[PDB]
């Protein structure tokens, strides 16, 4: 039948990052690689990351002004910080402490490396599960399926 | 976007190959897609995803890998309400509003926040959104109460089987997307996932229209399980596509029609010419190996060129200004291709825009329509020769007042530059043929032009034991401040220079550049 060349059993937990800047992430189970891959992402994105993040809290009005006002009032409109906050809840735990991971990692690569993170930012920090939640709910149901522009009567050139 | 797979009986070495092609903007936020390999005891996956989420979208590992594309599966109602009464006309009656009382903070220029009040109001349909025409508009988005995306992605790529893979995805948790899936055990699929409302009547135009909002005979409460959706495993054509276009030519020969189906479902429209190109580089090719399957994602044909200019040209040459008749000549020298030497291109972009609008996908130009029975061979020919030349006679001067003269080289307007990396272009738009997408930008001042949308992520995959894989990121695997690694792959990009995708841990040691030890514990 010929089965697939062994898995690799990692012993331990740490990031091989190549010439490009892709990170191998290898983690003992399932929490450490996102852990380690929220850490990577943070390093790679963390500055755009943190702000989706801050928006998808419904919060980009408040951290940022004016230019975050109208997904402000998008997001709230249709109760997304909320339903984050439920989603969240209604995950099985065994995704939910990966969902934490991701966040913990997040969290502790712009405490191990404040410098990284741009100013205003900052006050985004800690995330959490639910942010993460939050962000994918946006992006799926509020930006690809039911867009603000769609609903507002608008949309963007070509 | 793009997106193949190939059953084993069409390759040469007996393994399904799979292409990974997203097409999004390179200046956009949540669009921004990164490269990451994950190794657990019990799991691996390799691939790109949009920042932010914790699972990878665009998967492969040595098992089994899928890709995504766009299909617009309409998933929510935009409702018109009548507005009396202070409630809205629903069913004969005036119905009030539900309202809430929320509030928001907004930070001022001098730091400091005001509290900002925000009535929330929401009728049967869903919240209530005033347009600034003075159309109130409620919106009802399917699958609210789906809150397992996130889980059903990663266990769609971590699937053991495609049984597994299949449970995964009929879970219904991901809203949205063509998706296709290849695996080392030689299956391909592609399904028109996403989460949509059962409706008694109406086809898809109505349903993006504004549906009226005065009555419970539009109000929908159901949604489709995935076996009510279109989808192909393994056909007699022994290959998948999709290039964004309607899901009726996944395969060639078809294994479905459009009446097999809710009408709502996805539109009945012309295929686009990038679509067309995608049916005949996958049919037309047996005995594939990987190295010719890549060769063939590099496809730039500009097929309108092949649709137009057999009737343009011998009208243009008619025409009496000289300038006309030098443009038609050197339109007629073009091997039709967008390459970074052409003379031609630039000028017969400009043409096409003005034949076929701004996006090129206009079809009143055309002497034969597209027909769902010549599905990659039509439209054909140009309805009008006489307006058409008036149209080059237009296009002759934008294309010199954007780019200075009727025959500059394609890649000398058309680069690629990320920080301080300044590198030659060549493919185009998808809806002129091209299959690898560069959504040029309008030129500068000097008729320099940069891609807006277009390859991201390009991987192409070979389930061979070990897998084989190749891959690229246009703008690099990161977008940090000063980061070395934004503008260190693009001009990679410009020689189609794919670097191996390294999953093997010796491959990883032999090429590891940093080690970040790292530690978790809850």
């Amino acid at each position: 039948p010929q089965a697939p060349i062994a898995a690799y059993k990692p012993r331990s937990n740490e990031i091989l990052w190549d010439g490009y800047g892709v990170p191998h992430i290898y983690g003992v189970d399932a929490p450490s690689a996102f852990y380690g891959y929220g850490w990577a992402q943070a390093r790679s994105h963390g500055d755009n990351i943190l702000r989706l993040y801050g928006e998808a809290r419904g919060k980009g009005a408040e951290y940022w002004g004016p230019d975050y006002e109208q997904t402000t009032v998008w997001l709230l409109t249709n109760g997304v910080p909320e339903r984050a906050q439920q989603w969240y809840a209604q995950q099985s735990p065994d995704f939910r402490a990966n969902l934490d991971a991701f966040a913990a990692g997040i969290n502790a690569y712009a405490q191990q490396n404040p410098d990284d993170i741009s100013p205003d930012v900052r006050q985004v920090l800690p995330v959490s599960g639910a942010d993460v939640v939050a962000h994918a709910h946006r992006l799926m149901n509020f930006l690809y399926v039911a867009s603000p522009g769609r609903t507002l009567g608008e949309g963007d050139p070509p | 976007s793009n997106s193949w797979a190939v059953a084993p009986g069409k390759t040469a070495n007996g393994n399904a190959l799979l292409l990974q092609n997203p097409h999004l903007s390179w200046t956009t936020d949540y669009f921004t897609y990164y490269e990451a390999h994950l190794v657990t005891p019990d799991f691996e996956i390799y691939g790109a995803t949009q920042i932010g989420l914790p699972v990878i979208r665009f998967a492969f590992n040595q098992r089994m890998g899928i890709t995504n594309t766009v299909n617009g599966m309409v998933g929510a109602t935009n409702y018109r309400l009548t507005l009396q009464d202070g409630g809205y006309l629903y069913d004969g009656q005036v119905r009030p509003f539900e309202r809430r009382q929320a509030s928001y903070r907004l930070r001022q220029a001098d730091g400091t926040t005001v509290d900002k009040p925000l009535e929330i109001r929401s009728s049967v349909h869903g919240p209530v959104f005033e347009r600034a025409d003075g159309t109130a508009v409620a919106v009802r988005v399917a699958g609210l109460d789906r809150p397992g995306m996130l889980e059903q992605y990663f266990d769609m790529i971590t699937a053991d089987s495609f049984d597994d893979y299949e449970a995964a995805l009929a879970r219904m948790q991901v809203p949205t997307f063509n998706i296709v899936y290849a695996d080392r055990e030689g299956t391909i699929n592609y399904s028109f996932n996403g989460v949509a409302p059962k409706r008694a009547e109406g086809d898809i135009a109505f349903w993006q229209g504004l549906v009226p909002g005065d009555s419970s005979r539009y109000l929908w409460t159901e949604t489709h399980p995935l076996d009510d959706l279109p989808r192909v495993t393994n056909p007699p054509g022994g290959f998948v596509q999709n290039s964004n276009d309607p899901p009726w030519t996944p395969t060639w020969p078809v294994t479905y029609t459009p009446k097999d189906f809710p009408s709502y479902l996805a539109p009945q429209t012309p295929h686009s010419l990038r679509a067309q190109q995608s049916v005949r580089l996958m049919s037309e090719n047996d005995d594939l190996t990987l190295e010719r399957f890549m060769a063939l994602q590099l496809s730039h044909r500009a097929v309108m060129a092949d649709r137009t200019l057999p009737d343009l040209i011998p009208a243009a040459l008619i025409d009496p200004d000289p300038e006309v008749q030098a443009a038609a000549r050197l339109l007629a020298a073009w091997d039709r291709e967008f390459t970074s030497d052409s003379r031609a291109a630039l000028l017969f972009e400009e043409w096409a825009r003005l034949f076929a609008g701004q996006n090129f996908a206009g079809q009143a130009g055309f002497a034969t329509p597209w027909s769902l029975d010549k599905p990659v061979s039509t439209p054909y020919g140009v309805r009008d020769p006489k307006a058409a030349v008036d149209q080059l006679r237009t296009a002759i001067a934008n294309t010199k007042r954007k780019y200075g003269a009727i025959d500059r080289p394609f890649g000398d307007a058309s680069r690629m530059i990320l920080n301080d990396v300044n590198v030659p272009g060549a493919a185009g738009y998808g809806n002129l043929g091209s299959f690898r997408v560069f959504t040029w930008s309008d030129p500068d001042e000097n008729g320099v032009r940069t891609p807006v949308h277009g390859e991201t992520w390009v991987a192409m995959i070979e389930f061979s034991t070990p897998v084989r894989a190749y891959g690229l990121m246009s703008y690099g695997n990161s977008r940090q401040p000063g980061t070395t690694h934004y503008s260190d792959q693009i001009e990679r990009v410009s020689r189609a220079d794919f670097r191996e995708l390294l999953l093997r841990r010796e491959q990883v040691e032999a090429a590891v550049q940093e080690r970040t030890p790292f530690n978790f514990k809850p």
